RNA sequence: GAUGGGGUAGCAGAACGUUGAGUGAAUCUUAGAUUUUUUUUUUAUAACUAAAUAUAGAUGAUAACUCAAGUGAGAAUGGU
């Protein structure tokens, strides 16, 4: 998404969209510029290696 | 009253009055490591020196290009390029390929349709049914 | 210079052959016209298209800033007394645009989605066939009337650049021969 | 056809019979006037200077007229005093004393009346408006045909038609 | 009229104008032996800052 | 989609929609979509 | 003697000296990748 | 760095200089190829051919640039093309004569000639670029070559209030083509209609400076041969430069001036009258002599086309395809000069 | 040499005086109707010629103007005209593949053909003055 | 290529030719002696000449893809010349794919319903290439039963004299003689 | 100024490509290795030029020569 956002801002210029005001991404349920509790707290169980 | 049109300019006919070779530059890339360039390296030492001395109107640039096959990239006055990969070719095969780029123009290859190409008008004009002896059915 | 929003709806419980006809209906219309046609359509997905079209119009206004010049448009024309712009779409429909910021459905296509479910069709002679319950999505590209004005001015200039019709055209003779035939 | 060689033979057109009667035992120069329109570089003898030696009898010699289409006649029926009458009248009432009325009165062309005097600027603007109002009554099909007629004329005088 | 060319086996053949007839072919291991202008021939030309076309010619 | 319970993100985009349309707020381009060094 | 890179070509045409000032003005790297470091979002989660 | 040593050694002050030094021209393979591509005489060193590629916009010094070299070459090009048109077409109207000159020695053709030679431009001038590249800055239009025209006292009104400008005065006040006289940096931008005119101007000054270089080193005859080989060799249809207004009146005035019988239009042939694409072949006669002929799909158009072709035949009269030029007498050992044909002037009609 | 006929010596100046002239040159027996400035693309690679070589063409069957036409029985005398060309280079066509195949036989034999063509530029076509001969 | 660089306007224009089906034709007739026996062109011999004009094959710029044909106005088609007993023994057939619906008619009976113009259209139609230019080319054939037709102003002229008129060849020669007074 | 030129069953010769291996602890790669695309050129079942997109320093890619085969598919009412 950051690859798509950097290009969009470069081309539109004064028409750059206000993504912070958009709806959540249903693929993960996160807002704009927001992490997930599992990813911000690093509660994922990792291998013993 | 006659008003002059100032949007038409003269066109050049390369060959009439003066000639200009279309090939203006030849990029010769080799590799000291690739085995496909064993012949190219021999062409640069044995035949390129004399070939370049005979074509002073062409700019020859010898530069290494390791990890890549050897190529002959010609640049033409029309602004196009023609690159020929000469991998696994012997020195005399390189020379025959270099003479191809010199004798060639940047124009894209085209099938043979018409021998003659002219821009000047017909000497006898174009046929018209209103300028002959008429035709009775 | 021209604002645009590409909105992909959620997965609707229908097929492509069914939803394609509702997409082609709202194609080229304004958002207001399309919403009125979805409200009074006998199709079941027309209710979903209306909901998704209102959602798209909300993202177009908040995220892209479309349809935010209606007040300034009326003052520019009604007070001035000038004549609005008259254009003609690619299909040939004539329009009279008073607000260049009005949002309209520029592009619309339907896409196939994941399989909703599977239903077993039990037939005679002990034969069973799997029926697939489909899902499909619709994508709408919303733009402002500035785009239809520009695209119209380009088609007009292209037609004016093709030159007029002449009675005696200088058609070329294509065959070359090494002699004179006249 | 199957190949370009065969297509060339099926579309073949023989050369002109003049080139077929080739000579024998030596060279030859024949008179072969083509059935075509000549270029403007074949200057007629009437436009050559008296010094130009190339002036010479026709090549045919070295080996009534068609119908009239436009033969105008100039006339001078107006006198220096009548020209003043045309000026005072045109400025007194350009609506009544139009150019057609003055043309028929003094037996002149409508152009000459416009060379001696012009209507006041106020009467001229309403003329351009009257022609602009009738132009907005044209549809897209008639307005396009009118513009094509105005372009063909310009192209003609540019040598493009 | 034949322009300058390089024959692989013989060497470099200078320009010849058969209309006025002289195909001289020069071979060697140095540039000066081939009969062509070298970087040195261009440096001596640039240092001849005194040669000037005759006023009549100008 | 007609029966999805409108979440808090949907309720926030509908409130702004009324502000931009009414004229309370003047729309401006984004500034946090991407952190470019060019800033253009 | 060495490979002709896009940088050398710009230097021959004169454009390189113009590219340096711009990249430096925008605090972008000239002939390098900078001091930013490699992607770590997947590394921190335990990706292999 | 250690892995990427510089390809062409250059002192640190190289980038500071506006143009590469003269001695650098002796190590450029583009120059040596360009010098041979044009078959220039060895009398022209590489340091001189390098100076012809530096526009005044890249180096403001009177030397190191094209200013003076291009002025001398412009005078030779314009002179040899002018005397050549008046001897091949001595009846050309003045307006058509200005366009014919601008069609041969104008910025448009010279741009095509410079490109016909394989001359590439430098992105931005500097002492680090290859001496074989054309150097100029399209962002600076404050450079202008000296000419022989003067600034009109009414130029301000000529452009604003559409004041009238005659043709007879363009020979004294305007330039050689009839045009009036006097008509940090950031590269984050696109082209402009001004940068194109500045680039097209730079290529033109280069072609002119090459002619001036040949004149300074080789001589006068060498310069004429070069102009006659790359410029006069081009092809131009002057008949396509004519645009008539009321050609029927100009032809009537011509016949009246030369005392010919009044022109009469006659229908030589016709077919398709009362159709969508007829063909009326009209011929204009002055007595019994056929002056011009034109075929159109209307009676009026066919009559106008016939008069236009009659006027072109008068103006496009040519004593010969390769006529003698008064410049040939400067070359000693030439036959006596025969007086050329001098026309009275273009017809002025209502 | 065989003297020119009086009928040709009388009209050749009239032929050379007209504005335009064309000629039908013969290269290896094949005709080519050309004019000064035309480009000829021969359907074969002329051996022993490099770009910049000048050729003198000496086999013309027809040298004519708008109204007059000089005809040579086998060819026109070389003393009456001077036609010269310059080799511009060598062009090529795109590779074309001919697939030779019969019905009910899977073997598809390919033939790859890419021919080279020499290009000329007619830079001189003039008629000489025969008042001396 | 020089022979084709120029103005092809007049080569592609539509010329309006004229021929009478009653005027003797020494070239298309089979009888060539005595002079009083020279007949007009027979139906098929006339149709073969017309099909050449409609195709444009009399033009040196002819190409079958281009529709470079001309018009042909035929008059006096009521006196269409025929040999033997064609007029009363030749039959024209017609079917519409329905068994039993075979329509037959003799030449004399067809000339009674649609005149000799239809007999000539059918003869020319079968002599034209069977492609998408057959209907256009056949439409340019203008056949009329008598001397009256709406194209008496379209017929090609040379000095005001229509081709085929008494003195049209003298008007042509007079124009070419005055055309050689130029370089 | 060499001679020769259709081809089934079938016989024979010469090569390309695919996968893995040796030289290889080798060569090259943010001055862009690799990117299923597009494009350009070269007598070309193949490689090459350039462009666009993304971004790797080796669990990456690779010339040449050689070694070994689970090595080349519009055809089996073939299989998934
Ligand atoms: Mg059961
Ligand atoms: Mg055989
Ligand atoms: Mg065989
Ligand atoms: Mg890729
Ligand atoms: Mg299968």
């Amino acid at each position: 998404a950051a690859v798509e956002a950097r290009n969009e801002d470069w081309m539109l210029g004064p028409l750059a969209p206000r993504r912070e005001l958009d709806e959540i991404t249903l693929s993960n349920g996160n807002f704009f510029g927001s992490l997930s509790p599992t990813r911000a707290l690093l509660e994922s169980e990792v291998s013993e290696e | 009253t006659v008003k002059a049109l100032t949007q038409i300019s003269s066109a050049g006919r390369n060959g009439v009055g003066a000639f200009v070779l279309q090939c203006k530059k030849l990029d010769i890339h080799y590799s000291d490591w690739a085995g496909s360039s064993r012949g190219m390296n021999g062409f640069i030492k044995s035949l390129l020196p004399k070939f370049a001395a005979a074509n002073p109107q062409i700019e020859f640039v010898v530069s290494p290009r390791p990890a890549k096959h050897p190529i002959l990239m010609g640049h033409y006055i029309n602004g196009r390029t023609k690159a020929i990969c000469v991998r696994n070719m012997e020195p005399l095969e390189i020379l025959k390929k270099a003479e191809l780029l010199r004798d060639a123009s940047g124009e894209k290859p085209q099938k043979f349709k018409k021998p003659v190409t002219s821009t000047n008008p017909s000497v006898r004009g174009v046929w018209s049914p209103y300028h002959g002896q008429g035709m009775a059915v | 210079t021209e604002r645009k929003l590409v909105y992909k709806t959620g997965y609707l419980p229908t097929s492509v052959k069914k939803l394609v006809h509702l997409s082609r209906q709202i194609r080229g219309k304004t958002v207001s016209e399309a919403l009125v046609q979805m409200q009074f359509s006998k199709k079941k997905m027309a209710k979903e298209v209306k909901t998704e079209l209102l959602r798209a119009e909300a993202k177009a206004i908040v995220t892209r800033g479309m349809g935010l010049g209606k007040a300034a448009a009326a003052a520019a024309q009604k007070e001035t007394g000038a004549e609005p712009v008259k254009i003609q779409t690619k299909d040939g429909k004539h329009l009279e645009i008073r607000d260049p910021t009005r949002i309209y459905v520029a592009e619309t296509f339907v896409n196939k989605g994941f399989t909703r479910g599977v239903e077993l069709d039990y037939r005679a002679r002990g034969r069973v066939f799997k029926m697939n319950k489909p899902t499909t999505t619709m994508t709408v590209v919303l733009k402002e009337e500035k785009t239809r004005i520009r695209e119209h001015q380009e088609r007009v200039a292209k037609k004016l650049r093709q030159g007029p019709w002449v009675h005696l055209p200088d058609r070329p003779v294509t065959s070359q021969r090494q002699f004179y035939s006249w | 056809q199957s190949t370009a060689n065969r297509t060339k033979r099926m579309l073949n057109i023989p050369p002109h019979e003049s080139f077929l009667n080739v000579p024998v035992e030596g060279d030859r120069i024949i008179f072969n006037p083509p059935s075509s329109e000549a270029s403007v570089y074949h200057t007629p003898f009437k436009f050559l200077p008296r010094s130009d030696p190339r002036r010479r009898a026709n090549i045919y010699k070295l080996f009534d007229l068609p119908p009239v289409l436009y033969n105008p006649t100039k006339s001078y029926n107006v006198t220096p005093e009548q020209v003043e009458e045309i000026r005072e009248l045109r400025a007194k009432d350009p609506k009544k004393y139009s150019v057609t009325y003055l043309s028929n009165k003094y037996n002149c062309t409508k152009v000459f009346i416009m060379m001696c005097t012009q209507a006041p600027r106020e009467h001229q603007e309403q003329h351009k408006l009257a022609r602009a109002r009738t132009a907005e009554n044209w549809g897209p099909r008639r307005a396009a045909a009118k513009l094509d007629a105005r372009r063909r004329k310009e192209m003609l005088h540019r040598g493009e038609i | 009229k034949q322009v300058r060319r390089f024959i692989p086996g013989v060497g470099v053949q200078d320009e010849v104008d058969f209309s006025k007839v002289g195909a001289v072919v020069r071979d060697g291991k140095r540039a000066g032996d081939l009969g062509v202008r070298t970087r040195s021939d261009w440096e001596v030309i640039g240092k001849m800052k005194s040669v000037l076309p005759k006023v009549k010619a100008l | 989609p007609s029966q999805f319970e409108v979440t808090k993100d949907r309720k926030a985009i509908k409130a702004r929609q009324s502000k931009f349309l009414s004229g309370e707020e003047t729309w401006a381009p984004g500034k946090v979509n991407a952190f470019l060094n060019s800033k253009i | 003697p060495r490979r002709v890179t896009p940088v050398d070509k710009e230097r021959m045409v004169g454009r390189w000296k113009v590219i340096q000032k711009e990249l430096q003005k925008r605090e972008l790297p000239v002939l390098g990748t900078g001091n930013h470091g490699k992607y770590v979002e997947l590394k921190w989660l335990g990706s292999k | 760095n250690d892995r990427f040593p510089p390809l062409e050694p250059l002192p640190p002050a190289a980038e500071s200089l506006p143009s590469p030094l003269p001695e650098r021209a002796l190590t450029s393979a583009k120059l040596a190829a360009l010098h041979a591509r044009l078959n220039l005489s060895p009398k022209i060193p590489l340091q001189t051919l390098a100076r012809t590629l530096v526009d005044a916009s890249a180096d403001e010094n009177p030397q190191f640039n094209n200013a003076n070299l291009a002025f001398v070459g412009q005078t030779l090009i314009n002179y040899h093309i002018a005397e050549w048109l008046l001897c091949k077409y001595p009846r050309l109207p003045q307006g058509i004569l200005f366009s014919a000159m601008k069609a041969y020695a104008g910025p448009k053709p010279l741009l095509q000639i410079a490109r016909s030679w394989g001359v590439d431009t430098a992105a931005v001038p500097g002492g680090e670029v290859d001496p074989g590249l054309l150097q100029f800055d399209a962002l600076k239009p404050g450079v202008a070559i000296t000419n022989f025209g003067y600034k009109r006292t009414e130029l301000a009104y000529l452009e604003k209030f559409k004041w009238r400008r005659g043709m007879a005065s363009r020979v004294v006040l305007d330039d050689d083509f009839g045009d009036v006289v006097r008509s940090d940096v950031s590269y984050d931008r696109y082209g402009n209609p001004d940068t194109r005119a500045a680039a097209e101007r730079a290529h033109a000054y280069f072609v002119r400076a090459v002619v001036g270089a040949i004149y300074a080193h080789c001589g006068r005859e060498a310069a004429k041969a070069f102009v006659k080989a790359h410029i006069m060799s081009r092809t131009l249809d002057i008949a396509k430069l004519f645009e008539f207004k009321y050609p029927t009146r100009e032809l009537a005035a011509l016949c009246a001036r030369e005392d010919f019988e009044p022109p009469v239009a006659r229908l030589l042939s016709e077919t398709g009258r009362q159709s969508r694409t007829p063909v009326f072949v009209v011929g204009i006669y002055s007595g019994s002599d056929k002056l011009g002929e034109g075929a159109a799909s209307s009676l009026d158009h066919a009559r106008f086309k016939a008069a236009m072709n009659a006027l072109k035949a008068w103006y496009l009269y040519s004593p010969g395809e390769n006529p003698r030029v008064p410049s040939d007498m400067l070359e000693e050992g030439a036959k006596p000069w025969t007086p050329a044909y001098i026309d009275m002037g273009e017809v002025i009609s209502r | 040499q065989p003297p020119i006929s009086q009928q040709v010596k009388e009209l050749l100046p009239v032929l050379a005086a007209q504005p335009g002239h064309y000629t039908t040159i013969h290269i290896h027996g094949k005709p080519y109707l050309v004019t000064e400035g035309d480009t000829v693309k021969l359907p074969f690679k002329m051996p022993g010629v490099a770009p910049g070589d000048v050729l003198r063409l000496n086999r013309a069957s027809v040298i004519g103007s708008r109204d007059l036409t000089l005809q040579g029985a086998p060819y026109v005398d070389e003393r009456l005209f001077e036609c010269r060309a310059i080799v511009m280079g060598t062009e090529s066509e795109p590779m074309r593949v001919m697939i030779k195949k019969k019905r009910r036989c899977r073997k598809k034999k390919h033939v790859f053909s890419k021919h080279k063509y020499t290009v000329l530029r007619i830079n001189q076509l003039k008629i000489n003055d025969v008042s001396s001969l | 290529m020089s022979q084709t660089v120029g103005a092809t306007r007049l080569a592609y224009s539509r010329v309006w030719h004229h021929i009478s089906a009653v005027t003797p034709h020494p070239t298309l007739s089979t009888i060539k002696a005595p002079s009083e026996a020279i007949t007009p062109p027979s139906l098929g011999r006339l149709a073969s000449r017309i099909a050449t004009i409609l195709m444009g094959k009399h033009k040196p710029i002819w190409d079958p893809s281009t529709d470079c044909g001309d018009y042909v106005v035929v008059t006096n088609c009521a006196g269409l010349y025929t040999t033997g007993h064609k007029k009363w023994r030749k039959t024209y057939y017609r079917h519409n794919t329905r068994p039993g619906s075979l329509q037959a008619i003799t030449m004399d009976a067809l000339m009674e319903k649609h005149g000799g113009a239809e007999v000539l259209r059918k003869a020319v139609s079968g002599m034209l290439p069977k492609n998408r230019l057959r209907d256009k080319r056949l439409a340019r054939l203008k056949a009329f039963e008598g001397d009256a037709h709406p194209y008496k102003e379209n017929l090609v002229r040379f000095g005001g004299k229509v081709v085929g008129a008494p003195g049209w060849e003298e008007a042509v020669k007079a124009i070419r003689e005055a055309d050689m007074e130029r370089l």
